[PDB]
DNA sequence: AAGCAGTAGAGCATGC
DNA sequence: CTCTACTGCTTCGATATCG
DNA sequence: AAGCAGTAGAG
DNA sequence: GCATGCTCTACTGCTTCGATATCG
């Protein structure tokens, strides 16, 4: 659905052989699993801190779930990521974390894979939430567990199937295990080729940090062509300008937020003041307008929210330099009015011949007055793997008013020597890369998600970000090899 | 629920029960909790109005709490706010004592928000605020009048959002703004009576036909605001007969009209019978002989209806209670009764206590 | 920074008569006068307004000797228009039923600038002249008024009511002209302004000759008045040692309204008496005040409040290290495609407007781009206090000016995916062939561009880059309402506000034809209510008892119908 | 100011 | 008297606040 | 915060 | 003029976004 939120049990085998890894120059797989789960907390409790994360411990001595089963440790319910549950989860890092874990935990004991596979469906069960995806992350190291045994290998097949009946698909974070992973002892049929470490317990490790909005639509609009032909749409932004969450006021000796209360009053009596007794007013010079609160929305008022069509217009005539605002992107919805993705198909794949764009007025809502909005059509581009990057539909331009574009004082034409220019495309041929789309990163708001992670978790000082939307100057040097004094020299007169 | 079963037992812990409300109201956040602590503490007030225990509530400083609430209304929801206008009315409906400085300004914030509410074309009218605000008016109008002689801009203000209220709007569900406006008319048709002239005609016919309503609880607030239009109209009509000729021959007309049809369906023909009895003291005033035929023909009417047609065995006894208030509404402006139509009505008033049990 | 307008208002026996199918033609300048002041008075601008008319029955001017320079009166002076004139085009102008003299009007116009100016000192000088063309002008100070205003550099702009080349509503770019719009001195006069104008200037005296109904739909009025908006200097770095100094114009930016509504009390009108406070209370029983230095800011983390002083907030923090204009690369173009904008603003980047080598280095390097096909991938960062940010600088060459055209491109956190299902590989959503005809006729019928008789010229009907914001003239409009008459609601919107807001005729009426086909072909249910219905149109609804065969005969006897 | 999931009770049909 | 500061003020981006 | 342009300290 | 469910409408909570007022 929507609202449905994303869980994501952690399952860490700290059973007897993570605690001896082979090299002592290198990291223990329990420490890898425990690297890799507190990455997953810190990128998830600012990408989407509405997911609910679990992780529980097997092949420890120790019980704490609600069956009391035997040897199977929950040290964390469902529930929303914080900052005293990576804090928890600190103690068991590194080669000391070990030491710390094993007095509290237990080690090597007997277990049941069925039971394991239990006490994860019992947790995703006492979840009062509504859940979109239920997975189990699995950080074994030891393929084909039981293998003194047939019955707990048939009752943990079996239990498997009683998981992805309910919708809950486990994957295996295999790791090192000296001899290969052979993935095909037990590891094929119960989840959804020798090996080593994996491939993605590494892209796990990196943490992302980047908030993350599900699809809702912004505006649900009918698209109406004179009157009577009306068509419903919906207008989705795919750029947005991620901000940075705004700040809670709290009260510093106990640090609980303070429920602001703003009232007007008049300095005359301090009597307590209605919405109903001010109005609103201008002064210009010596004259004195006074509209009410009601007038004030009232000149604003103009058409009615939807899009008026007004014709079409080749794509020539809309200027790349014409750009206030950024766009959207509409796609028909078929639920408000039938045949509305019918139409919408109709009139797409007919601008798609020739270079055409629909003209629109956009009252997005309610007492807002019109703009001018262009209704590019655009196809999709897809792969074989099904990964789409355009959808299809319109892309709504909007167009700027003639009080919008401001002019510019006159400046001489004062053009180049073809020597100049030709020694100018190698310079811009020195430079060239290749421009992704999502290459850059916003520097001012990762290192507020690095400040926040630091003063939340206290820890020893807060870790820069390594900018990135900084010029390299030595490696832009480097590449323009002896170029720019020469071309300095050629264009530009020898002095300053 | 426990204070509806056991009533004034409560006494000794209402004021913890007060303090309670009052608490959580302003500390819990949800509306589910804000709604129930303002529903107890209504009926705190509407038990608990004639005692003692009403200067132990602090009634002026609860008018301070929630007086307060509608400066900083910065989205109290809506259905938070149809309580707090209520209470706020019923704090000047129980101990006005404590509440004599602070009514005008309980006036000045209903009619803002009324005015805001239904003259705005902005938006969607917040169909509980204008409930909440009907209520609360009305409760405030008890013992703090707002007539038509004392000051004619506030009772011609109210009887406009009231006519705006109770106004029939096709493709209309949820009757809790007419039902507001209705029960509103129905206690305070006194209060504004020259804005009761002279819209005669649009009130008895939006008053008649909302007495014709499926709901229960609608027409039984149409039928109340009907007959306490008519007792005004009747009463203004009665002390200046020489100008309001056309309003009285145009209420016995409609009376007729509804009389001597056959599509009566007990209702309309009860009020058209009391409505028709209650016009008397102006047709007194207007002929001195028009009474002498009334009750000579409405007494052939009770008479022929239900004493001696013996048509019995039907739904005929069940508008014998309007008849007789008819009779005796038109028997007191009779001077030298007949006294042949004597045992006819004694007859009729015996066989109404006959009929007693089957209603 | 300041200017001076002087206006020529035609009160002409001929401009006022006239009303065939149109409106009147004085009038349509009282409503383009109405527009060019009302944003003068509105925008709290520093200039000077004066006006002045002609074929007026009183005259009062410096130099009324003889029968020229007559039945002028100058009715205000250089100085800041208040309501004053606002109320006086509307009330205290009264047409004439008089001809007067029409190039006379520009000489006399001529004289206010040295008298009323004669020791402040000015930037911009413009006459605004409404005409008719139709009174015997005097044609003796010919290349009197072509040597003076280019010996003392005044600007003018002048207003037919009919431009060179579906009733009339007012004008929403059908017909400018009618069937027979033009009188044989109107045409002598036009042919006189149109020679006096191309012999004034050469080749671009031409584009300041605008009618009524364009006009009203166009910002001509203040193109020689609207001032120059100011430079932001910094050095375009493509290494670590080339610099060129650069002069960025914020080209495109939407322009809101400056001044606020201020909140006033009703019943007194102060701003003064009122003031509001914004107190903190705790969230116990009785909720206690507390002070504004007992809060301190906190920020979310996941399930709890973190505190978060301020002064740390700058001490860690992202350093700008002041403005930039750098190049981090040049990628191509189609790599940056258009629908990836993001910022507000587009910038336009020139040299320093004195540096002939940053010009010539500049032009070189817009050159180059636009030879290889691509555009330029910019770190562009306002000052110190700034967020810096990424964007893309391609080539506008063009024959009257160049520039670098920067516009801000997203980070990656300013991305959405948000899959969407296909609508070509669908197949109950497949279009019939039929019903694909039907909408190609009726995009065909629907075009906005029509090429004239040239070779590739591309002229489009409806130009929704040109009309100015609606909003200034329907919100000016209002505040005159309320100043001039204070006590009448507000008035509905003005009809060429909807004229120049709606596509012309031409391609209204056309298209009815496949309108009326489609409607037909795609079937199209909607099952919804309720949608703006507002308190006004719901709670709105107004807008002796003794007489209560011989009959029958009566009914005979007096008056009745038909018999039997 | 609007999308979007979730629910509670208002209003009404129905009962032979 | 002929050259550099103070105020103005004008702008603009980031921030907080509200429907 | 940031900057250019009218009027006042400088021997 | 009563009793019992059933449908579905209208409201709330949460969350995003955009327009407006304000501050270094
Ligand atoms: O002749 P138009 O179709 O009306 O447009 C022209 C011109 O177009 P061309 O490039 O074909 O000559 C410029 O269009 P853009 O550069 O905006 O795309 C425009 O420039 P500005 O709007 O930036 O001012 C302006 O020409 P100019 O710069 O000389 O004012 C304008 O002519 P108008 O000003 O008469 O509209």
């Amino acid at each position: 659905k929507y609202s449905g939120r994303d869980s994501l049990i952690f399952l860490v085998d700290a059973s007897k052989a993570m605690f001896e890894s082979q090299s002592e120059d290198e990291l223990t797989p329990f420490d890898m699993s425990i690297q890799c789960i507190q990455s997953v907390y810190i990128s998830k409790i600012i990408s989407s801190d509405r997911d609910l994360l679990a992780v529980v411990f097997y092949g420890t001595e120790k019980d704490k779930n609600s069956v009391n089963f035997k040897n199977i440790y929950v040290l964390q319910e469902l529930d929303n990521p914080g900052a005293k549950r990576i804090l928890e989860l600190d103690q068991f890092k590194g080669q000391q974390g070990q030491k710390r874990f094993q007095d509290m935990m237990g080690h090597g004991s007997d277990y049941s894979l069925s039971e394991v596979l239990w006490v994860c469906a019992n947790l995703f069960s006492d979840v009062q939430f509504k859940m979109s995806h239920k997975r189990i992350m699995l950080f074994t190291n030891e393929d084909n567990p039981h293998g003194n045994d047939s019955a707990k290998a048939s009752r943990a097949r079996t239990k498997a199937g009683d998981l992805r009946d309910t919708g809950i698909f486990l994957d295996l974070m295999h790791l090192k295990k000296p001899g290969g992973f052979d993935i095909s002892l037990f590891y094929r049929d119960i989840i959804s080729v020798h090996f080593e470490e994996s491939s993605k317990l590494e892209d796990l490790l990196r943490k992302v940090r980047a908030k993350e909005t599900r699809k809702r639509a912004l505006s649900r609009l009918k698209l109406k062509l004179n009157k009577d032909i009306v068509i419903s749409v919906g207008i989705y932004n795919l750029v947005q300008k991620a901000l940075k969450p705004p700040p809670i006021k709290l009260y510093r000796e106990t640090n609980e937020p303070v429920k602001t209360k703003t009232r007007t009053f008049n300095t005359s009596t301090g009597g307590l003041l209605l919405p109903s007794d001010t109005k609103r007013s201008q002064i210009y010079g010596s004259r004195q307008i006074i509209l009410e609160k009601e007038e004030t929305e009232e000149l604003k008022r103009f058409d009615d929210p939807g899009l008026m069509l007004m014709g079409f217009k080749p794509l020539v005539l809309l200027k790349k330099h014409h750009y206030l605002r950024p766009s959207l992107f509409v796609y028909p919805e078929e639920s408000l009015v039938i045949g509305s993705s019918t139409l919408f198909s109709a009139l797409l794949i007919k601008c798609l011949e020739k270079e055409v764009a629909a003209l629109c007025r956009y009252t997005p809502r309610r007492n807002i007055p019109p703009y001018f909005v262009a209704l590019v059509p655009q196809e999709e581009e897809l792969d074989d793997q099904k990964i789409q990057v355009t959808p299809p539909g319109f892309q709504l331009v909007f167009l700027p008013f003639a009080d919008d574009k401001r002019k510019m004082p006159f400046t001489e034409k004062i053009m180049a020597t073809p020597e100049q220019v030709g020694k100018m495309k190698a310079i811009v041929e020195k430079l060239r890369f290749t421009y992704r789309s999502d290459s850059f990163e916003n520097p001012v708001l990762q290192q507020h998600f690095r400040n926040l992670e630091a003063l939340a978790l206290d820890l020893m000082e807060p870790e820069q970000a390594v900018d990135l939307t900084l010029p390299k100057v030595e490696a832009m040097n480097k590449r323009l090899g002896s170029l720019v004094d020469e071309f300095k020299e050629l264009v530009y007169p020898p002095d300053y | 629920i426990f204070l509806e079963k056991m009533g004034q037992k409560i006494a000794p812990y209402s004021v913890e029960i007060k303090n309670t409300c009052t608490s959580v109201y302003t500390k819990d956040r949800a509306a589910k909790c804000k709604i129930p602590a303002l529903d107890l503490l209504i009926k705190l007030l509407q038990t608990f109005r004639s005692s003692r225990l009403m200067d132990e509530f602090k009634i002026g400083e609860l008018f301070s709490k929630f007086y307060g609430e509608l400066a900083l209304k910065k989205k109290i929801p809506d259905t938070v706010l149809e309580k707090v206008y209520e209470l706020l009315g019923l704090l000047g409906e129980v101990h006005p004592s404590e509440m004599i400085n602070n009514a005008e300004n309980l006036f000045r914030a209903f009619l803002g928000e009324l005015k805001t509410q239904m003259t705005s074309a902005v938006r969607e009218p917040k169909l509980p605020v204008l409930a909440g605000c009907l209520k609360g008016l009305s409760s405030l109008l008890c013992n703090f009048t707002k007539s038509m002689e004392e000051d004619p801009q506030t009772s011609r203000e109210i009887f406009n959002f009231v006519l705006k209220a109770i106004r029939p709007q096709i493709d209309l569900k949820r009757y809790a703004v007419p039902s507001a406006g209705l029960r509103l008319f129905a206690l305070h048709a006194s209060q504004f009576s020259t804005c009761l002239l002279d819209n005669y005609v649009s009130l008895f016919e939006v008053l008649l036909k909302w007495c014709a309503h499926t709901n229960v609880e609608l027409k039984k607030a149409a039928l109340s605001a009907l007959e306490s239009f008519l007792k005004q109209v009747s009463n203004m009509v009665a002390k200046n007969a020489e100008m309001h000729k056309n309003k009285l021959q145009y209420f016995m007309e409609q009376f007729y009209g509804i009389i001597r049809n056959v599509d009566s369906n007990n209702k309309e023909l009860s009020i058209a019978i009391r409505g028709y009895g209650l016009f008397a003291g102006p047709c007194k005033v207007i002929n001195a002989k028009d009474v002498d035929f009334m009750y000579v023909e409405l007494i052939q009417r009770c008479k022929q209806m239900f004493l001696t047609q013996t048509d019995t065995g039907d739904d005929r006894v069940y508008q014998m209670p309007s008849f007789l208030q008819s009779v005796a509404s038109v028997l007191l402006y009779l001077d030298t009764v007949p006294e042949v139509y004597t045992p006819v009505l004694e007859h009729l008033v015996v066989m109404q206590i006959d009929s007693f049990p089957q209603y | 920074n300041k200017a001076a307008v002087v206006l020529c208002m035609d009160v002409g026996f001929t401009m006022s008569n006239s009303i065939p199918g149109i409106e009147s033609p004085f009038e349509q300048a009282k409503k383009v006068i109405t527009m060019f002041v009302q944003r003068q008075v509105f925008a709290e601008n520093k200039d000077e307004i004066a006006l002045v008319l002609f074929g007026t029955d009183g005259t009062d001017n410096p130099l009324s000797g003889g029968d020229q320079y007559q039945n002028i009166t100058v009715h205000r002076h250089l100085m800041l228009p208040d309501f004053d004139l606002l109320e006086d085009i509307e009330s205290k102008i009264q047409p004439g039923s008089q001809q007067a003299d029409f190039l006379d009007a520009l000489i006399v116009s001529m004289d206010v600038i040295q008298h009323e100016t004669i020791g402040k000192k000015f930037e911009k000088r413009h006459i605004e002249i409404f005409t008719d063309l139709s009174s015997r002008f005097s044609k003796s100070q010919l290349d009197i008024i072509i040597h003076s205003l280019k010996k003392c550099d005044i600007s003018l702009q002048f207003f037919l009511p009919f431009s060179l080349g579906g009733p009339f509503r007012l004008g929403g770019h059908g017909p400018s002209f009618p069937l027979k719009g033009i009188t044989e001195q109107q045409k002598e006069g036009l042919e006189i302004v149109k020679m006096v104008m191309i012999s004034l200037e050469g080749e671009d005296g031409l584009d300041e000759i605008y009618s009524f109904s364009e006009s009203l739909r166009k910002l001509c009025v203040f193109k020689k008045i609207e001032r120059h908006s100011i430079h932001w200097p910094c050095r375009l770095t493509i290494g670590s040692n080339l610099s060129i100094r650069i002069a960025a114009y914020k080209s495109i930016l939407q322009e809101r309204v400056k001044k606020t509504w201020t909140v006033v009390d009703a019943k007194t009108l102060k701003k003064e008496d009122i003031q509001k406070e914004t107190v903190y209370c705790l969230n116990d029983d009785d909720e206690t005040e507390v002070l504004k230095e007992d809060i301190i800011q906190g920020f979310r983390y996941g399930s709890d409040i973190v505190p978060f002083s301020k002064v740390d907030e700058e001490q860690m923090k992202y350093k700008s290290e002041g403005k930039c204009f750098s190049v981090l690369g040049f990628c191509k173009s189609s790599q940056v495609q258009r629908r990836f904008f993001m910022g507000n603003q587009v910038l336009k980047v020139f040299a320093a407007r004195d540096d002939e080598a940053a010009a010539v280095a500049l032009s070189s390097l817009i050159h180059a781009l636009d030879d290889l096909d691509m555009v330029a991938i910019v770190r562009y960062a306002y000052d110190k206090r700034a967020n810096p940010q990424v964007g893309v600088a391609f080539p506008h060459i063009k024959h009257n000016y160049e520039c670098l055209v920067y516009v801000q491109l997203p980070f990656m956190e300013d991305l959405r995916q948000y899959m969407f299902s296909s609508l070509k590989n669908s197949k109950k959503y497949a279009p019939t062939e039929a019903q694909l005809n039907a909408v190609d006729a009726l995009i065909d019928s629907m075009s906005l561009a029509k090429k004239d008789e040239k070779t590739d010229t591309l002229e489009d009907l409806f130009p929704t880059t040109k009309i100015p914001n609606p909003r200034f003239q329907r919100l000016f409009q209002c505040l005159l309402h309320r100043a001039l008459h204070p006590r009448e609601p507000l008035p509905p919107i003005q009809q060429h506000i909807w004229n120049m807001l709606n596509p012309p005729a031409e391609v209204t009426t056309k298209s009815q034809i496949p309108l009326s086909k489609i409607k037909t072909l795609f079937p199209l249910i909607e099952a919804k209510k309720k949608d703006q219905v507002t308190a006004q149109e719901i709670f709105q609804d107004n807008h002796s008892v003794s007489s209560l065969a011989e009959n029958f005969r009566v009914l005979v006897k007096q008056k009745k119908a038909s018999f039997e």
